[PDB]
DNA sequence: TTTAACCGCCAAGGGG
DNA sequence: CCCCTTGGCGGTTAAAA
């Protein structure tokens, strides 16, 4: 199924995927503005302006099940090999206090709009109907519309080297080894 | 000058070999030690043996896990070591052998003593040749080193004094004693190597340091097969302006056999004489030094380059007559005290390193 | 003490082929022939020294990355996973040690009754239907799927025609990459490489070899150059591909505030555009010299003159008055 | 290329008026 | 003035695609987006080769932290790594935030290294199996002291012995008498001490192999160029380099009469080279019986008409032009080229005599037990008789085909230290320096440019049409596509220059 | 598509 | 003893992939 990205998301998936496989940066993480946080948001300005009240709750719904799908396909499909390691750091973190993962309130912004590129992929093996799917798809595209509106603040360009606030963080020589040789 | 010359040498530093076709032997320093004993130096030399050092001062650079992990490791549990073995770069390039921990431990120790007697004012220049693993950094083996024993000495020597310059002029560029004072201004670190696809990668010209050690940091790219005729004349110039202005209290100096004529990993066509004048230029500032000693794969080279250079230190000229050590067969078909260049093309023009020099002093006009 | 007798397997090996024993091999042997005192005073005069300050202290492949490296393979099915390329990140030093599965055969073993799957799921929609719904068959069947590193998907990639897919999977762009005469001949003119900075090709001579100098030959607009003109140690061989100063940062930090260059996408997406003004329009780097985010302005050449002029005129203004 | 002689003449004498 | 800039800059790049980098650099000047030191910094590597242009953009534009390319940075997670005695001043002194790791700088491609020839690897093997055999007799020895102390003390450094126990009791049952030794001492001690033995008596065997083998490589290794030289000197003494060489200094020289310059400071080297060029004359099979004369008489003419040197003596043993096509030219050349090759060879003989005369020996071991006595017993070892002319002996009886490559070229390289490799071709460069005189003779053009040559050289008095004339009948000689080259020559101080005149004759 | 046959060019030496 | 006989090597090119 056909899904319209915008230019400039798909530009920002293209260098988050040059700089973490090529120049070996990783995320910072917890991340200041995370998954639950941006959709929080969105639920919240986008339902104020619209008064039809099942095109109100299924947003909520929408919205609901994409937090459980990204917190159930997070350790699945969205992370590379070189973040995996972190991510077992995070996840034994974790584990020492008899919490549980919540990657809503860790990773965020990045993940979530790579989070929505295999979707036509993830569908297409499946067994639902049609005119479901194009509800799915039509709800993606208002929210990648309003990501897109506000992109001057999730997707700031700073250099690790000159900014500690930076997206992204470099890695070190064992931290890389660990990932990529073991 | 007339100095009291200590002088350092574990007679077990040679009984540590690496894998078979491993270009790195300790047995050097050994072949070394006959060439400094049957010359009679033993008259002019207060010869020590430094206690080798414990966990407790390796650590003072390195982590407590790297250090944990040397001691411990052996070629018996190596299959029971998979993280630490690709974590630490512990693998390949720099083998695990019998006796890993005891070489290191005998080269920070003698590093480490040299820098106290310098410290204290026994001696005026220390020799140790088997440290100046100038490589290792603070969590790594990297090229065949595992303890950054340089280190341990500038650190010892900054117990005293308020500053220390640290010229190295191994072929190969000092990354690992760079990175260490990258940023203070305290240590100033010299590198003259190759600059190309070679082992270090790093080294560029444009490296003066970052932070509190910004311009405290000077780095010399040279190509293929440098002689001394051009060697002394990039050497010299630099090293004065840097003596002249930053005006360090001792000196450290890695004498490297890489850049000797004919060397198995080196590039260099540097005569023993050549690498001698750097020596004597070092010594002619009046300073306390501690030469220790890094690369070089040729034993018949660089013992005979290391024995020249600690008669020199000593004030003589020695004889170019081979006095009857145990080695003598690894000497050659003449079984002279002599280093003999190739008739390799040298590719270092004088405008390359006319630049090179305004760039560095250029950098260097800022540092009273 | 009666050990037994000796070591019968004494010599087996060494480096020169023979077991070190032996001695001259003799086909070696004609292979490679034509037809003041001693160190023992070393014991004594080495006192110890310790007086330093601190004294006193199946498949050959990951299943999930497709590359080679530590596998944990299993048993019901054929595959094979990295330590790390497996959900939850397992730790090679607390092995499991007993029968692993991968989640699909965990899923055909402990579900998969060919006809009872469809209950299954029904029940999951069933307690998912009044909740959210839209996601239940995703949330589902994700339980049966094996974990996968993240990829683009196959389209995200082509937007761009100046990307590509490495071995493993990295990232490629457009800059991956005794005596010579010959290289200062261009071998398709006849003529010579006239370095732009010395105006020179410097080839010596043969008799003189200590007179020629290296050269160049830019990789992106093909201009030669000296090594010695532009300060360089040597040829780039193996890594990036060599661009000379003559070519625009696309990378810019001005003081801090970050600014880059768009990246190329295929001509049939591209929304060429001209502005009207022609004297003051605020355009980006992003200009040609003669989704609607990436227009490239046609910037009409004597307008980049003008363009210069008053801005210096203002860079005046500002430090006059 | 005279649009640009005339302006920058008129611009110059605005500046010699302005720094009189 | 100041309104023409871009015109100029226009014509001075000369080039459309960098001048679209130009005008994009400075549009991104002038969007606010580049700075003012970067502006300056790509107009110096544009317009800076000017000393004009680029101090005028300079003083009308009003000119008047910095990381390296070789360190990342790591985020302040990674400094906390306990170190248990990392002290005060360590912390203050040290740095965990900058690393380089070379992969990272080497940009994950890798390294070259340099080329080493098969002599090289000869030796590092022959190395590789000393080292070995050291290694294992001196643990042996040391192993055994340590044992002689504890057996004489019980008659009534931690890893050594074990390991060379393993090695000696390679069967596996070494670990288990380690222990039993920690609670036996004299049996392994004799065995030690058998074993020793052993392998000393097998390291004197294996010296004697290794002694042999490097006594003939190792002056082979320290020759580079010498390896490759005789192969790459057919490849680059030919026509069209020197041509390519020639027009090179040309088209340099364009972009701002004498274009080469030789200078001839000695006088025996050109009876040198007539000895050698007859000796090989006399030799060579390939001619007519009395085409060797021909040869002999033109090289004598060639030579006591050009330089005046003698007339006779060369059988006992006003500034001149010339005219000149490639044939001439390339003669010429090869003349130069020798006469080089032995001045320098020349030039540094009273030193190299010096040296090999005070030749001194070791008496220790050397004269005692072993010595080289192949390069003797054939007398190519330059006692005495200076190294000069025994060079030019050698070079004769090569040319001659009594001596093989091999034993000169080892000659030569023990006696100049491999100073002197660029005389393997002495024969093959004097039978191109025969071949080109033949040809310059069997050619009538040839004969009658070199006939126009002889009638100007010994005329010594002209006219004022000497230059034009002389061009004139050259070039109705020659042809409409060949270069010409006019090659001067002053009695007063023995200097050659040349010019290129390709086609600047019309 | 490239890379090894393949004929010229050279020089050392084993042995019949 | 002298000639195959070996041993290598460089530009062309046609042949196996
Ligand atoms: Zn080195
Ligand atoms: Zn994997
Ligand atoms: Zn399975
Ligand atoms: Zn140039
Ligand atoms: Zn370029």
């Amino acid at each position: 199924i056909s899904l319209q990205i915008p230019i400039k998301l798909k530009s920002v998936l293209v260098d988050d995927w040059e700089y973490v496989t090529k120049d070996k940066k990783i995320c910072r993480l917890p991340a200041d503005v995370t998954v639950e946080m941006v959709l929080n948001k969105y639920e919240h300005e986008v339902s104020q302006e619209l008064e039809s009240p099942g095109s109100q709750s299924q947003l909520s719904e929408y919205c609901a099940g994409l937090k459980l799908y990204f917190d159930k396909c997070l350790g699945n499909m969205l992370l590379y090999r070189l973040e995996r390691l972190q991510y077992d750091e995070l996840l034994k973190k974790s584990s020492k206090d008899q919490k549980p993962l919540v990657p809503i309130r860790i990773y965020g912004a990045i993940h979530l709009l790579r989070l929505i590129s295999v979707l036509p992929e993830l569908i297409s093996s499946t067994t639902m109907d049609l005119q479901s799917c194009q509800l799915l798809i039509k709800q993606t595209e208002d929210f990648l519309v309003w990501l897109l509106m506000h992109v001057d603040e999730y997707f700031n360009d700073k250099d690790p080297n000159r900014s500690d606030d930076a997206l992204y963080v470099n890695t070190s020589s064992q931290y890389e080894g660990v990932a990529l040789g073991m | 000058d007339k100095r009291r010359v200590a002088y350092f040498y574990d007679a077990d530093v040679g009984n540590y070999a690496y894998g078979a076709g491993h270009p790195m032997k300790p047995h050097r320093i050994r072949m070394a030690h006959s060439l400094i004993m049957n010359y009679g130096l033993y008259k002019k030399m207060e010869i020590y043996r430094a206690k080798p050092a414990t966990k407790q001062e390796m650590c003072q650079f390195h982590t407590d896990e790297y250090i944990d992990f040397l001691s411990r490791v052996t070629p018996d549990n190596l299959e029971m070591f998979k993280r630490e073995s690709v974590k630490f770069n512990v693998g390949d390039d720099c083998p695990v052998f019998d006796g890993l921990y005891e070489y290191c431990s005998i080269s920070g120790g003698g590093s480490m003593e040299g820098a106290a007697r310098l410290n204290r004012g026994k001696c005026d220049v220390a020799v140790n040749y088997a440290g100046g693993l100038h490589h290792a950094k603070k969590s790594e083996a990297s090229g065949f080193c595992y303890l950054n024993d340089i280190v341990l000495g500038i650190i010892e020597l900054l117990r005293y004094h308020p500053r220390v310059l640290y010229i190295d002029i191994d072929v190969h560029h000092g990354d690992g004693v760079e990175e260490a004072f990258y940023t203070t201004d305290r240590v100033m670190t010299c590198s003259f190597h190759k600059y190309g696809e070679f082992f270090p990668g790093t080294g560029e010209l444009r490296d003066i340091g970052v932070g509190a050690g910004k311009n405290y940091a000077v780095n010399v790219p040279l190509r293929d097969g440098i002689d001394d005729a051009t060697y002394r004349s990039v050497f010299e110039p630099v090293i004065k302006k840097i003596m002249e202005w930053y005006q360090p209290s001792a000196v450290v100096l890695q004498c490297g056999g890489d850049s000797l004529s004919g060397d198995r990993l080196g590039c260099f066509n540097l005569s023993m004489e050549g690498h001698a004048n750097c020596v004597n230029y070092v010594k002619s500032f009046g300073i306390p030094m501690m030469v220790v000693g890094g690369g070089g794969y040729t034993m018949r080279n660089v013992a005979r380059t290391w024995c020249f250079e600690t008669g020199l230190l000593n004030n003589v000229v020695l004889d170019k007559d081979l006095p009857y050590n145990e080695y003598y067969e690894y000497y050659g078909p003449d079984y002279k005290l002599s280093v003999r260049p190739s008739n390799m093309f040298n590719v270092n023009t004088p405008e390359y390193l006319d630049k090179v020099m305004t760039n560095i002093f250029a950098n260097l006009e800022n540092t009273k | 003490l009666n050990e037994p007798s000796t070591i019968s397997e004494d010599s087996k090996v060494s480096v020169t082929g023979l077991p070190l024993n032996k001695g001259p091999s003799e086909k070696i042997k004609r292979e490679s022939l034509w037809n003041d005192l001693k160190t023992f005073l070393t014991e004594n005069m080495t006192e110890e020294s310790n007086i330093r300050s601190t004294i006193g202290w199946n498949e050959d492949f990951c299943s999930a990355c497709n590359q080679s490296g530590s596998f944990l393979c299993c048993d019901t099915c054929p595959k094979s996973f990295h330590f790390l390329c497996l959900d939850p990140p397992i730790d090679p030093n607390n092995l499991p040690k007993g029968d692993w599965h991968c989640n699909e055969c965990k899923f055909k073993i402990f579900i998969n009754n060919s006809m009872a799957t469809l209950k299954k799921i029904e029940s999951n929609f069933i307690k998912q239907n009044n909740n959210v719904k839209i996601f239940a068959k995703l949330l589902f069947n994700i339980d049966s799927h094996n974990p996968k590193q993240f990829q683009l998907p196959n389209y995200i990639k082509e937007t761009f025609p100046a990307v590509k897919t490495g071995s493993r999977g990295q990232y490629s762009d457009e800059n991956d990459k005794s005596y010579n005469p010959d290289t200062h001949i261009d071998s398709n003119s006849g003529k010579f490489l006239i370095c732009y900075k010395c105006n020179q090709t410097r080839l010596g001579s043969w008799s003189h070899p200590e007179n020629s100098r290296l050269i160049m030959t830019c990789d992106y607009c093909q201009t030669p150059w000296h090594l010695d003109c532009v300060p360089r140690a040597s040829f780039k061989n193996l890594g990036s591909k060599w661009k000379c100063p003559l070519h625009s940062p696309t990378k810019v930090y001005k003081k801090y505030k970050v600014w880059k260059k768009q990246r190329l996408i295929n001509k049939k997406n591209q929304l060429y555009y001209e502005p009207l003004q022609k004297i003051g329009y605020q355009n980006n780097g992003n200009i040609q010299i003669i989704n609607q985010d990436f227009k490239i302005t046609q910037i009409d050449e004597n307008s980049i003159k003008y363009d210069f002029f008053d801005k210096i005129y203002k860079s005046k203004m500002v430090q006059k008055r | 290329n005279s649009i640009k002689y005339d302006f920058f003449d008129k611009i110059y004498k605005s500046k010699m008026v302005q720094k009189r | 003035e100041e309104v023409t800039f871009f015109e100029k800059a226009k014509r001075y790049i000369g080039n459309k695609h960098l001048y679209t980098e130009f005008l994009k650099i400075l549009n991104l000047y002038s969007q606010d987006i580049l700075d003012l030191d970067d502006l300056v910094e790509k107009v110096d590597f544009y317009l800076g080769s000017n000393k004009e242009l680029f101090t005028w953009f300079k003083n009308f534009v009003g000119y008047q932290e910095a990381f390296g390319p070789s360190y990342k940075r790591l985020p302040k997670s990674d400094t906390f790594m306990p170190c248990s005695g990392r002290d005060d001043m360590c912390w203050e002194v040290l740095n965990d935030e900058w690393v380089g790791h070379p992969v990272w700088a080497s940009e994950d491609s890798g390294f070259i290294a340099h080329r080493k020839n098969q002599y090289e690897e000869t030796l590092f093997k022959i190395e590789e199996e000393r080292h070995e055999y050291d290694f294992y007799i001196e643990s042996n020895l040391r192993t055994i002291q340590c044992l002689e102390t504890i057996v004489n003390k019980i008659e009534n450094s931690m890893t050594i012995y074990k390991k060379v126990i393993r090695k000696v009791y390679d069967k596996e049952r070494g670990f288990e008498i380690i222990d039993a030794l920690h609670e036996t001492a004299p049996v392994v001690l004799k065995r030690l001490k058998q074993k020793d033995e052993e392998w000393r008596r097998a390291q004197r065997e294996w010296n004697k192999v290794w002694r042999e083998l490097e006594q003939k490589v190792f002056f082979k290794s320290l020759d580079h160029l010498g390896l490759t030289f005789k192969q790459a000197d057919k490849k680059l003494l030919t026509t069209k380099q020197l041509i390519s060489e020639i027009s090179s200094i040309k088209v340099d020289q364009t972009n701002k009469k004498s274009q080469l310059d030789f200078d001839f400071p000695d006088k025996n080297i050109f009876y040198d080279i007539l000895c050698l060029a007859d000796t090989f004359i006399t030799h060579t099979t390939a001619y007519s019986n009395p085409d060797k004369e021909r040869l002999k008489d033109l090289l004598k003419y060639f030579i006591s008409l050009f330089f005046s040197i003698s007339f006779e003596k060369i059988e006992e043993s006003s500034i001149f032009n010339l005219f000149a096509n490639t044939n001439i030219y390339i003669f010429f050349r090869h003349w130069t080229t020798i006469y080089e090759r032995l001045l320098e060879i020349k030039q540094m003989n009273e030193r190299v005599t010096k040296e090999i005369n005070t030749r001194s020996t070791v008496t220790f071991a050397k004269d005692l037990d072993l010595l080289s006595s192949q390069l003797s017993e054939m007398g190519l070892d330059f006692v005495g008789e200076d190294a000069y002319k025994q060079v030019l002996r050698l070079s004769r009886r090569l040319i001659n085909g009594d001596l093989e490559h091999q034993w000169f070229e080892e000659s030569l390289r023990q006696a100049y230290n491999n100073k002197a490799f660029k005389l393997y071709t002495i024969d093959k460069v004097t039978q191109s320096l025969v071949k080109h005189a033949h040809t310059l003779m069997t050619d009538a053009k040839t004969a009658e440019i070199m006939a126009l040559f002889v009638k100007d050289r010994n005329a010594s008095t002209t006219s004022a049409k000497d230059q034009i004339i002389y061009r004139l009948q050259v070039r109705s000689h020659m042809s409409n596509t060949e270069n010409m080259f006019r090659i001067e020559f002053d009695k007063r101080t023995l200097h050659v220059s040349i010019q290129y005149i390709a086609l600047d004759d019309l």
